[PDB]
RNA sequence: UGCAUGGCCGUUGGUGGUGCGUGGGUUGACCUGUCCGUUGAUUCAGCUAACGAGCGAGAUUAUCGCCAAUUAUUUACUUUGCCGAAGUCCUUCGGUUAAAGUUCUAAUUGGGACUCCCUGCGUAGCAGGUGGAAGAGGGUAGCAAUAACAGGUCCGUGAUGCCCUUUAGAUGCUCUGGGCUGCACGCGUGCUACAAUGUUAGGACAAUAGGAGCGAGCCUGAGAGGGUGCGCUACUCUUAUAAUCCCUAACGUAGUUGGGAUUGACGUUUGUAAUCAGCGUCAUGAACCAGGAAUCCCUUGUAAAUGUGUGUCAACAACGCA
């Protein structure tokens, strides 16, 4: 219930219009692992991001 | 020449050699309008080079339009002649493309 | 922000000639190509003075392409010019391959004093 | 600078931000350099990308509120209003105003949205806090708009819920609209 | 007659392009030169049957921003000193060819910023940072190649070919009057609103222009207006104490003190003329509760709001240029 990642390196940029970013995060959680996500706004590394969701990473590169 | 009925080839080539020749570093000749054809088309004869852009035209590039009533058509003349810069002559600065190192 | 042609083929030329003056600092050099080289306006000569240093620090390190300073040319041709003491191409007995020796008698110069195989 | 306190009433020494939460207290902007004697300043924010972050966060809410062709520019008249606002939200509850603003600050913003089938992306905390001020002051030019009340209570009205967690909120019941709409394209 | 033309202008396209000398390839149209990274850029870097010269780009010009030299006591100011008025023991005003100047003001000559500096990334360069008035073409403009569009203009011209008009009861020119302003309706650019982040009433900082026409001060009238005409051939005198904003009141969610269209009359200015011009006054008090499908402009002193000059002009801006 709201879990926080923190964005290790962003690897670049997607969507049809340039919309959105996506980046590697390792958890804040603690648990441990690397999800690659696809952030909305803009992003400076080390940001942490909420997510409802800690499964489903996002699709391809 | 144009009202005496010489080729525009040749009216040109008289001027543009004529310039050239006195002491300049370029020319440009336009004679538009209509020769032959019932339509009109542009001569454009050149020699040497022409600075066309900037500042640098206004100081160095004398230039003169004008115009032929014929019992024809109206033709236009046009003559854009460069100078080369004197040291102190009668322009004195050079272009400010150009820069010039010294002898070592 | 790119170093046009003119202020490229000028800083090349500048270096060419006049090594002797300049340095690492960009405002000296500034005023170095004021006297070197007769310029219209300033911004020209901040420009050439600019690439002037950027190519002292690559001067710094190994020779540039394209671009020959006269102390370089007196110390190419000291470098050039002397040759070791010894041929250097004396073994002096000379390794050579089975097939090869073979070749050294159809000459007709096998007993060379040169030896064979392995 | 010993005492440092807004509208030279409130003071920035409360507003525990290591006590707000984990994360999205950082693009909040209120650390030190943010406060200011008045939230009126000369802005050289917009230059380049992540500098809206270092200016005050009570500067921002008044840009906002700035909407729509009428109030553009006048930020001082926009100054009056959130003071107006600020003894409004401390004269009644009595909690200093700073702290239940940034709890509104806080919660508006939704975790995820529908990035054009259409996929639910996550957010930046710099993009949360952006659209927390939004929801805000976007509900409370809507509600007073028409409604015979002055738009410095129509804005303590909304604060003070938004903190609170209520559904009474044009902020917090628009996030959970939005915030489904991600959950059923997903 | 712009489909006979000159010039001038818009546009394709202000994008990065364009094409010569000698050499090579091809029977030839023609190609090569003019091709794996970088830049706004055929910008550089380097490949290489091409090598070398151009033009455009860049440079340059103009201005805005920061500097300190050079001048200025009758065209700008400041400080100090004098003589005033109030305060009434030291504060604020106004004046002064009166002594010293230059921070504000005015404008000439120069200085200044170059990816120079550091760290990452990939030599060309790129991203961030320190300092700095200013940092990545410092901002904004101006100028802008070759090659064309049967795009525009014979209603700009003593620029013009040809056609017809000069049968003068003229298509020449001019006087009186009327049109281009006529309205069942359709589209383009704009303006003012739909209010309370407001309107009403009262109180409290600009810049750029222009001016032998601007028009000072003081009288007259509710108001518009009217009379008298001081200064200025202008950084001197003048249009000229701008408006959003700000601070005290009034109103109260209503087609309402929101909105100010459309109509009736009186009071006037400009003009040979007000019949379709503008201003004032009192009345009349409409449609409009944020606008369907659609579409436009915009990245920093920008958008949006908010006024002021100027062009046309006797008088009239909801328009253009600043």
């Amino acid at each position: 219930q709201v879990k926080l990642a923190v964005v290790k390196q962003v690897i670049g940029r997607t969507g049809s219009r340039g919309g959105v970013t996506q980046v590697r995060v390792e958890f804040l959680d603690d648990s441990n692992r690397s999800l690659v996500r696809n952030v909305k706004g803009a992003v400076r590394e080390g940001d942490i991001l909420s997510l409802l969701e800690t499964e489903r990473e996002a699709r391809r590169l | 020449k144009l009202i005496a009925r010489i080729p525009a080839r040749r009216a040109a080539y008289s001027i543009i050699r004529f310039v050239m020749d006195a002491g300049a570093r370029g020319c440009e000749v336009a004679i538009s309008g209509k020769l032959r054809g019932a339509r009109a088309s542009t001569s454009k004869y050149k020699e040497g080079y022409m600075v066309k852009s900037g500042d640098v035209t206004k100081q160095f590039v004398t230039q003169a339009v004008g115009h032929i009533p014929m019992k024809q058509a109206t033709i236009g003349i046009r003559v854009l002649i460069m100078l080369a810069q004197d040291p102190s002559g009668i322009p004195k600065e050079s272009q400010p493309d150009v820069i010039k190192v010294h002898e070592a | 922000r790119i170093r046009t042609k003119t202020t490229k083929r000028a800083a090349r030329l500048v270096i060419e000639r006049f090594y002797g003056q300049l340095s690492f600092d960009f405002q000296d050099n500034k005023r170095v190509c004021d006297a070197v080289a007769d310029i219209p306006s300033k911004r020209m000569r901040n420009k050439i003075a600019g690439y002037v240093t950027h190519l002292m620090r690559r001067l710094e390190r190994g020779p540039v392409r394209g671009i020959s300073f006269k102390l370089q040319e007196q110390e190419r041709e000291k470098r050039d010019n002397w040759m070791p003491t010894t041929s250097k191409l004396n073994v002096p007995k000379i390794l050579v391959d089975p097939e090869t020796k073979e070749m050294l008698a159809a000459i007709g110069l096998g007993e060379m004093e040169g030896v064979e195989v392995f | 600078m010993e005492g440092v306190k807004l509208f030279g009433k409130y003071d920035y020494s409360d507003v525990d931000f290591s006590q707000l939460d984990p994360a999205l207290v950082d693009y909040i902007s209120v650390h030190e350099k943010q406060h200011v004697m008045v939230p009126h300043t000369a802005g050289r924010y917009v230059h380049k990308r992540f500098q809206k972050v270092s200016c005050p966060l009570v500067e921002r809410l008044c840009n906002h509120l700035m909407s729509r062709g009428r109030n553009t520019g006048k930020k001082l008249l926009a100054i009056r209003i959130v003071e107006h606002a600020f003894d409004i939200i401390a004269l009644s509850t009595g909690q200093n105003p700073i702290v239940t603003f940034v709890k509104g600050v806080q919660y508006c913003g939704a975790r995820e949205d529908s990035t054009r089938r259409r996929q639910a992306c996550d957010v930046s905390p710099l993009r949360r806090i952006d659209q927390a001020l939004s929801l805000i002051t976007e509900g409370v030019r809507k509600a007073a708009f028409r409604s015979s009340r002055n738009i410095a209570e129509c804005l303590a009205d909304e604060l003070i819920a938004a903190s609170n967690n209520d559904q009474t909120s044009y902020a917090c019941r628009k996030k959970d609209e939005l915030e489904r709409i991600a959950k059923s394209n997903r």
